[PDB]
RNA sequence: AGUUCGGCCAUCCUACGGCGGAAACUCCUUAACUCGUUCCGAAUUAAGAAGAGAAGCGCCGUCAGGCCCCGCCAGUACUGCGAUCGGAGACGUCGUGGGAACACGGGGUGCCGAACC
RNA sequence: CCUGCUACACCGGACCGCAGGCGUCCCACGGCGGGCUCAGCGAGGACCCUCCCGCGGAGCAGAAGGGCACAAGCCCG
RNA sequence: CCGCCCCCCAAACUCCGAAGGGCCGCGCCGCCCCGCCCUGGCCUGGGCGGGGCGGGCGAAUGCGGGCGGCGC
């Protein structure tokens, strides 16, 4: 969440130094541990058409058997 | 290798096609064979009677005998400096009528009736292998401007 | 709760069998060892006798299996019958008998239709006179025209001593075809010799106007119920062997067939 | 309401499982239908049930007719024509069973006394589709019994209660 | 439109709802004879015509599962030939040829041949 | 001598390379014909029996790989 | 127990599948007849030959080819 995105860098920096070679250290656009980005993921949720999972979000199903 | 028993290292060529198992089509038996035609040699893994070796597989020859039950097939086999004139004797399920010369019967057919027609002057048939373009015109009334990208990363 | 047993992966595996495998009509062990034949034979036609039963119907066919089809060189339905004399009975014993016997005449007149010298009805005219006795065409080996030759295909049928589908082939037989079988699977068989009164029994329909006499004694009741078709065209249980004597002369003089134009409907 | 569409019974399985009593229970069951019973082998060896394997174990003989409905109907009498909710199957079939086999019938004794399963089996007419060696095919699925279309059937024919 | 015999073997299969039958196929009725069931006419063998469109079968439907075609994925992954290109290496680059798959989105859902009504 | 892999999609390809097997067993556990369908889930039934669905999830002497459903498995003559 | 998502894998896993390799073909054909003898219901086929006819040289590039004996 925004309040431990100051120290989350720090420690990744940690880790690095137990591991052989060059390691890079990147800041991603999606949305947490799912699939689109941040702004895909907010304008899905603005007009309904994501589903939810536990702590993962997908589209709308679209297939299938209509209801029953 | 270490071992190198009649049908050693056939794991894969010897089994059957996904959804192809079972018994094969009557056509297998309806086909007729002629003294000197062309023929492929294709393994059919569920037939155990007459089943050429593994080396075979794959290969085109020619019948030089008919059987009651098995077809004499002709290969040429290169051995180590020389070729080799191989005849085999193999039953029905692996063997299929080749197309080897099918192309070759086309074209003769295709000159001789071409020549009858005879457009008053003969037209050209040797084979012509692609010739470079000849010269054209093209619009560029509507053209497009592209241009490198930047690198996204 | 319960695991489901089609699941999308038991279908995407799925090999479906032969579509006449798959309506039960064909056994392609035993199609294939019919229409074999050495290769050093290499487009010679090679037939066989086909015999079919329905409800209400009895089928014979002669057949050639080609590369794309099979045609059908001759054919002789049961419900055709009711011309040479027959109303009533199809699908009994005598009724596949004298269906064979109409099958096998209708193909050597086909064949010999122009022919002058030793044609295929003139040479092998079969046999008059029924008898149930054995009797094998390719005994009398003429040296320069053999008799037709055929064999016998009885598809799903079980092949039981005194089934419907044996009779068919002798009245094929009786008619001059060469159809390779043995004696056993007929009535009046013993493993000790063969007797062809007994045979002769089943073929003129005996069974059946036995069964009309008595059952009309006791229940007469049901002798309606029973054999209500029978009644009705007045075909009385004792002239039988009449009925089907003169069916079989009727059949022999006119093979021919003659088509009946119909009219068809959506 | 349609003919083809009415429910009889199809066949009705009487099943002896338990050294000479197979003997004689053939024998009771060989008297109270008119037909010689058959003999089952077992499958495995349970030395916790007594059993060895490839040995006579049980028995058991089917009845088809209106004889398998009148055994039906001695049967139930037994039972005071009542019937568990609960035990007719997801198929269109309901059993039960007895303990003492001389409740159909007073007999001597001699050969000893014998419980059996009574298991019933019900169709339509048509179900030989699924059975015949030639064109053999699934039966559709309205033509066959629900359950709750097996209890309005043998109520009505029988007198079956259905103690819940 | 239908039945018997076939070719290729799912665009034809599976599940669930429907709609049809003049003819045809089916279900169906029977235990004298034929032959048959580790027991059972269930099956099968024989003999039949009172009743049926309830099934099977033919047809129609379903943001149906499968199967089949096309586009995208993507000149991306990988790779043949050439390099006194870079790098401690692991690996990558350039020149000249070849070129996927998964996923994703749209479409479709047996035809051909002999004989007979 | 044999199977799978090493082995780089024709064939061929090394090691005291990797995981293993063979020197037997069967007059039926063999030949042929006919019939039949297996493993099992689910749901029933006195203290094995029945139906339904069932691409093999069983079986086929013993290694491993391949093959097979009106059969190459099981039962009978 | 069951259903939907999901991180990460295989020299002795593979429903898919390259680059790359491998084997065969690229000149004599048509059309009618006639002769000889295992195969077919036949007036069927198949094989080996003869005649009469119409034709005709049907990818690129380079270039003469094949067989044996004796021996290190
Ligand atoms: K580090
Ligand atoms: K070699
Ligand atoms: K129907
Ligand atoms: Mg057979």
């Amino acid at each position: 969440r925004a309040s431990a995105k100051d120290y989350v860098k720090d420690a990744l920096r940690r880790a690095k130094f137990k591991i052989p070679g060059r390691q890079a250290i990147v800041e991603s656009r999606n949305w947490g541990f799912t699939e689109f980005t941040k702004e895909e993921y907010e304008d899905l949720r603005e007009r309904g058409e994501l589903q939810y999972d536990g702590n993962n979000a997908h589209r709308i199903s679209r297939k299938g058997p209509l209801n029953l | 290798t270490h071992s190198q028993g009649y049908r050693c290292k056939t794991r894969y060529c010897f089994a059957r096609k996904f959804r192809r198992h079972g018994m094969a089509n009557l056509t297998t038996y309806n086909r007729v064979y002629k003294l000197g035609q062309y023929v492929n040699i294709k393994v059919n893994g569920a037939y155990h009677k007459g089943m050429p070796h593994r080396y075979y597989n794959g290969r085109t020859g020619t019948i030089f005998n008919i059987g009651p039950r098995a077809l004499g097939v002709q290969i040429q086999k290169r051995v180590r400096g020389r070729i080799m004139l191989k005849r085999i004797n193999v039953r029905l399920e692996h063997v299929h009528p080749s197309d080897c010369r099918k192309n070759h019967l086309e074209r003769v057919a295709a000159n001789d009736a071409a020549r009858r027609l005879a457009g008053q002057p003969v037209p050209c048939l040797k084979r012509q292998n692609a010739l470079p373009r000849a010269a054209h015109v093209v619009s560029i009334a509507s053209a497009i401007d592209i241009t490198p990208l930047k690198y996204d990363g | 709760w319960v695991k489901v047993q089609k699941t999308r992966s038991y279908f995407k595996r799925f090999q479906v069998q032969f579509r006449r495998r798959r309506e039960g009509k064909t056994d392609y062990q035993a199609r294939k060892a019919l229409i074999i034949q050495d290769k050093n034979k290499y487009a010679t036609p090679r037939y066989r006798f086909v015999v079919r039963r329905t409800n209400k119907d009895i089928i014979c066919q002669v057949t050639a299996a080609e590369l794309t089809k099979d045609r059908v060189v001759c054919a002789a339905y049961s419900h055709e019958l009711p011309r040479y004399g027959i109303p009533v009975g199809l699908t009994n014993y005598a009724a596949a008998y004298a269906t064979g016997l109409l099958c096998g005449r209708r193909l050597l007149e086909k064949l010999s239709v122009g022919i002058k010298e030793n044609a295929l009805a003139q040479l092998y005219p079969g046999l008059d006179k029924a008898t149930g006795e054995e009797y094998h065409p390719d005994e009398n080996e003429n040296e320069e025209v053999h008799a037709f030759k055929a064999f016998l295909d009885i598809g799903l049928a079980r092949a039981s001593t005194g089934a419907r589908v044996f009779a068919a082939m002798k009245g094929a037989v009786d008619a001059g075809l060469n159809i390779p079988h043995s004696m056993k699977r007929f009535p009046g068989y013993s493993k000790d010799g063969f007797d062809s009164s007994a045979l002769r029994d089943r073929i003129m329909g005996k069974h059946v106007g036995d069964y009309m006499a008595e059952l009309k004694a006791e229940d007469e009741e049901t002798y309606r119920k029973r054999f209500s078709k029978y009644i009705a065209a007045k075909v009385e249980p004792l002239r039988l062997e009449a009925m089907y004597t003169k069916a079989h002369a009727a059949i022999r003089a006119n093979p021919q067939a003659v088509k009946a134009k119909f009219e068809i409907k959506k | 309401e349609n003919p083809m569409r009415r429910i009889r019974i199809e066949k009705l399985v009487l099943n002896i499982c338990i050294g000479d009593a197979l003997t004689k229970a053939a024998k009771v069951l060989q008297q109270l239908t008119d037909q010689e019973p058959t003999f089952s082998k077992s499958r495995l060896t349970i030395r916790g049930f007594g059993i060895r394997r490839g040995q006579k174990i049980s028995t058991h003989v089917t009845v088809r007719g209106e004889k398998a409905r009148e055994i039906i109907e001695r049967g139930l009498r037994v039972k005071n024509f009542e019937l568990p909710y609960s035990c007719f199957s997801t198929t269109g079939n309901f059993g039960f069973g007895i303990t003492e086999h001389i409740d159909l019938g007073i007999k001597y004794d001699s050969m000893g006394i014998y419980g059996m399963d009574f298991y019933v089996v019900l169709s339509r007419p048509g179900f030989r589709v699924n059975k015949r060696r030639a064109q053999q095919q699934h039966v559709g699925a309205s033509h066959k019994i629900t359950p709750d279309e097996a209890r309005a059937w043998v109520e009505r024919e029988f007198e079956v209660v259905y103690t819940k």
